[PDB]
């Protein structure tokens, strides 16, 4: 999981 | 937004897409390129070519199951866009380059296109 | 194999996913969640969701075109998950992790029920 | 395009  | 973004989300949906089409679930359409026969999923095929969202878009179209390539259409090079739009992968070769590119020109699938006509500069 | 790839392909698969959804084009479901209705393309729930792959797969449910969810399943939560299955992106707050993680774990969605898992851990 |  990322921070788009 | 503030949203969190999964990064192999894309990659997982259409390995999953790739394994139905694989075991012929949900499969709604059979596409005909002369005596060759591709099941297939609509979504699919309009997701990824300018020419099968227009036919998939038209209100009579939509609801065939059969739909008939051009004759002049090389079923190899179909198969190898085929397997392009549910894997990503394109297996392009020296013998297959320009059917795959002129399947890729009919089917309008620019990327795909792209990349052949640089190939095929290279060799030049 | 000598394959090349597009690294966009995926993304560019299900953004345009997403859009037929949108549209509401060539959509085969309709998932009630008590009071509300979403439509859905089977074939994407199928590939996002161990609950749908198990439901679409089954000889009779597959030909359904309804499928009711648990009445304790929240709308939002639900909702929230739908965007995630066509975008990637999750848009997890406070106010909704709870419901997206009891949502999630129903569903069979085992990597955002991980993200939930690890949100929740952090803030306790 | 890469090499995958
Ligand atoms: N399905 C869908 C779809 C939608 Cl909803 N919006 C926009 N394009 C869509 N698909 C589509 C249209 C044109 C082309 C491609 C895909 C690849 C390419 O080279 N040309
Ligand atoms: N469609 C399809 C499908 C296929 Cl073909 N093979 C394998 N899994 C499939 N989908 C599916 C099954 C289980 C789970 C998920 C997706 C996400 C998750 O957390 N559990
Ligand atoms: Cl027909
Ligand atoms: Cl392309
Ligand atoms: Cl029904
Ligand atoms: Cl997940």
């Amino acid at each position: 999981w990322v921070i788009p | 937004d503030s949203c969190i973004q999964f990064t192999r989300h894309a990659s997982d949906v259409l390995l999953n897409l790739n394994r139905l089409r694989s075991r012929d679930i949900l499969t709604d359409v059979v596409i005909v390129v002369s005596r060759e026969q591709f099941r297939a999923h609509k979504t699919v095929l309009m997701a990824c070519s300018g020419l099968f969202y227009s036919i998939f878009t038209d209100q009579l179209k939509c609801n065939l199951s059969v739909i008939n390539l051009d004759p002049e259409i090389n079923p190899e090079g179909f198969c190898i866009l085929l397997d392009f739009m549910y894997t990503s992968r394109l297996n392009l070769r020296e013998g297959n380059i320009m059917a795959v590119m002129a399947t890729a020109m009919y089917l309008q699938m620019e990327h795909v296109v792209d990349t052949c006509r640089k190939f095929i500069k290279a060799s030049e």
